[PDB]
């Protein structure tokens, strides 16, 4: 009864200086405290613990929370807490283990005297509010905290050295702060401890010190967004429990370690955007490898067969790089590869054929390399594919018939290469297409009918081909439908006089082709078309008046059998170019 | 308010 009543009286106190606008916080307001909404209590009906998170709660911290003696965690974590942190907050909070006031509005300083205030802690956290001013010195007092997180703030200075006492240390989250640009203090070397060190984006700069090879315990080691110069320390490879090395986007120059081949623990790996050197290490051991970032950097070299042995890898994006020679005729077999971009480097050799064998690639982007020779037919039977990147290559031979038609494919990029062949009627399959890009192949045959019903279609670049017969009717129904290319092949026939379905249509280019009659008035009525180019073509009659409603960056009719007088408009010396090759049309 | 901790989701 009477440290029910104590704690009842405590709590409805605290509740009364916040705001509850979603009642969060309705069971406070017949039945005994320790059953109440976020309240725990010990055998002795004291309240041991307060867990009001994401509760859309508004207000000042509630202090009067630590006057609940037995009281050892308290999360605020996700609500409205706002104004600014005093000294006298923590008063009475000696006995708190557990402070958690993430994702909160709390502005101003943290306080100097909060590790005396607050002795007993082991884990404090205050990610994700606006506080500012310099991390306490005195935070190398505590004796007893385990994990440190005061992650995406507007925290300044520089990070104390002091925290190196703080041995007791095994997670140091300090990531997204304003700190001035300086060095990784040496001290932290002295938190042998440590799981998780994350110090992206503190304007980090030099060396990683020599002193953090004594952090043997590192599962979790992130500086991503920083300045960090000098060689990745080789002691990252004798880390008996490492999984995650982040260390993307900064200047570490010098090779990657040759002996990275035997982490085994090792799940993830990012050393993108920097200055890195030299070759992948081989003799690559990476058992548990999921995913490996190496892209924008100045690599070479090949990719060594022994990453078949990463069976769990399913992120590899080696991009922007200087890499060499052929892909591991095995890669993806054995893997759940599911985003792979190799793109911008100098490959060669053909595209592995079960690179999707185990059904989960997504991305296969392959931009501006010398791959060569055919596409399986296996990636024809890779429903899971979404984005497909393949321009500037070597590649050559015929497209899978069910290459065309699969559910998800999104991006279907196959331009510049020597691709032959008709596109199959199997196209009605690929529902979620938007972008098709074929330029610069040697396809030939029709253009199906089947494209019309895909309503999701923005694009239809398919320039320097040879296709033949009549533009379908069905591309008009296509509301969504931005670009038309389809410039320099054999197309003959008429446009449709109905183009009122293309609201969207913003460049229409059908130059040098075999295409005959008038130009259609409706083009003209088309409310934001920019690009226009209809020249090399058999294009007789008058030219429309209502082209004159239009606002055009291109507008070429040259080279046709175009009769009549000029609109005018278009009267001009500067326009005149637009309209040579043209036998029957003058200027008045 | 926090980025997470791991890999970049840049690609082509
Ligand atoms: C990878 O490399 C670096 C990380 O080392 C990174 O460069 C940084 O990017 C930020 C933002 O992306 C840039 O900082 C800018 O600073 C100027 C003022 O000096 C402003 O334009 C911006 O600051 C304002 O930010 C708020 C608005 O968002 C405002 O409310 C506020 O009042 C600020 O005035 C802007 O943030 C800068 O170029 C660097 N900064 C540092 C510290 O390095 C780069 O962007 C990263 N690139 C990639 C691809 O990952
Ligand atoms: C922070 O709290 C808010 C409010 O409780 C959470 O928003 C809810 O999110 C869940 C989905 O997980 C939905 O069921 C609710 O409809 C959302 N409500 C509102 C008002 O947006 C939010 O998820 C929490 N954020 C974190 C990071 O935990
Ligand atoms: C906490 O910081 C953020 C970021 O400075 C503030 O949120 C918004 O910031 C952007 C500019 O980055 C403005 O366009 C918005 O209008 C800001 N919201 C406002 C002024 O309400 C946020 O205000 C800060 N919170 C507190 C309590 O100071
Ligand atoms: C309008 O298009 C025609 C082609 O249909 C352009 O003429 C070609 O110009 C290129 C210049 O690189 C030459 O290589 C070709 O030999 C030309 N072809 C013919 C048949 O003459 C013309 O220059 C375009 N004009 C404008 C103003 O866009
Ligand atoms: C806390 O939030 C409420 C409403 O969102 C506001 O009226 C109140 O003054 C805030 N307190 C501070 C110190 O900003
Ligand atoms: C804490 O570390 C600072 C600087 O790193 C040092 O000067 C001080 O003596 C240390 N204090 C204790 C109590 O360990
Ligand atoms: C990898 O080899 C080096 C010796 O060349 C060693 O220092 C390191 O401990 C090894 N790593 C593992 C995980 O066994």
């Amino acid at each position: 009864m009477g440290s029910l009543n104590q704690d009842a009286t405590i709590l409805r106190q605290a509740k009364l200086g916040l705001s509850d606008p979603a009642q969060s916080l309705s069971s406070w307001s017949d039945v005994t405290p320790c059953k109440w909404l976020g309240v725990s209590c010990d055998a002795t009906s004291n309240v041991v613990s307060v867990d009001l998170s994401s509760f859309m709660l508004v207000g000042p911290f509630p202090s009067i929370l630590c006057h609940l003696p037995s009281l050892h965690s308290l999360s605020l974590y996700n609500n409205s807490i706002n104004g600014s942190l005093s000294a006298d907050d923590f008063d009475t909070c000696h006995n708190l283990i557990s402070l958690d006031l993430s994702e909160n509005l709390l502005v101003g300083s943290i306080p100097k005297s909060l590790p005396f205030n607050l002795p007993n802690l082991k884990f404090l956290e205050i990610s994700g509010n606006n506080l500012s001013d310099t991390i306490p010195s005195s935070f190398g007092e505590f004796r007893k905290l385990e994990s440190l997180n005061l992650a995406g703030n507007f925290l300044s200075g520089t990070i104390p050295a002091s925290l190196g006492n703080v041995t007791t240390l095994k997670e140091l989250k300090l990531a997204y702060n304003l700190f001035s640009p300086s060095q990784i203090p040496s001290q932290l070397g002295n938190l042998t401890e440590l799981q998780v060190l994350w110090l992206a984006g503190c304007n980090l700069v030099g060396p990683i010190p020599p002193s953090l090879s004594r952090l043997t315990s590192l599962v979790n080691l992130d500086l991503t967004f920083n300045q960090l110069t000098g060689s990745i320390p080789s002691w990252i490879t004798q880390l008996k429990t490492v999984e995650q090395i982040e260390l993307f986007n900064n200047s570490f120059s010098g090779e990657l370690p040759e002996s990275m081949g035997n982490m085994t623990t090792l799940k993830r790996f990012d050393a993108s955007m920097n200055k890195l050197t030299g070759k992948i290490p081989d003799n690559l051991n990476l058992l548990n490898l999921e995913s490996l970032n190496l892209f924008e950097n100045m690599l070479e070299g090949p990719l060594p067969e022994s990453i078949t042995r990463s069976k769990t890898l399913s992120e590899l994006k080696l991009f922007n790089n200087r890499l060499t020679g052929v892909l591991p005729s095995q890669l993806g077999a054995n893997s759940p590869l599911q985003y792979v971009d190799l793109s911008y480097n100098r490959f060669s050799g053909e595209i592995p054929a079960n690179v999707c064998g185990e059904g989960k690639l997504e991305y296969l982007i392959l931009i501006d390399n010398s791959f060569s020779g055919e596409i399986s037919n296996n990636l024809g039977k890779c429903k899971s594919l979404t984005r497909v990147r393949l321009s500037n290559n070597k590649l050559s031979g015929q497209i899978p018939h069910g290459f065309w038609g699969l559910p998800r494919l999104s991006l279907l990029e196959l331009s510049d290469n020597s691709f032959t062949g008709s596109i199959p009627k199997t196209i009605i399959g690929a529902k979620n297409l938007s972008n098709l890009r074929i330029s610069k192949n040697r396809f030939s045959g029709s253009i199906p009918n089947e494209i019309g019903s895909l309503n999701g279609i923005i694009e239809i670049s398919g320039a320097e081909n040879d296709f033949s017969g009549e533009i379908p009717e069905s591309l008009v129904k296509l509301k969504q439908l931005s670009r038309l290319d389809l410039s320099k092949n054999q197309l003959s026939g008429e446009i449709p006089r109905e183009l009122r379905g293309w609201k969207n249509l913003n460049e229409l280019n059908l130059a040098n082709n075999h295409l005959s009659g008038e130009i259609p008035k409706e083009v003209g009525i088309l409310p934001v078309l920019n690009y226009l180019d209809l020249s090399s073509n058999q294009f007789s009659g008058e030219i429309p008046l209502e082209l004159q409603n239009l606002k055009l960056n291109v507008l070429n009719l040259s080279y046709n059998h175009l009769s009549g007088k000029i609109p005018p408009l278009y009267a001009n010396k500067i326009y005149a170019h637009d309209f040579i090759g043209n036998p029957g049309l003058c200027v008045d | 308010l926090v980025p997470p901790s791991g890999p970049s989701m840049r690609h082509n």
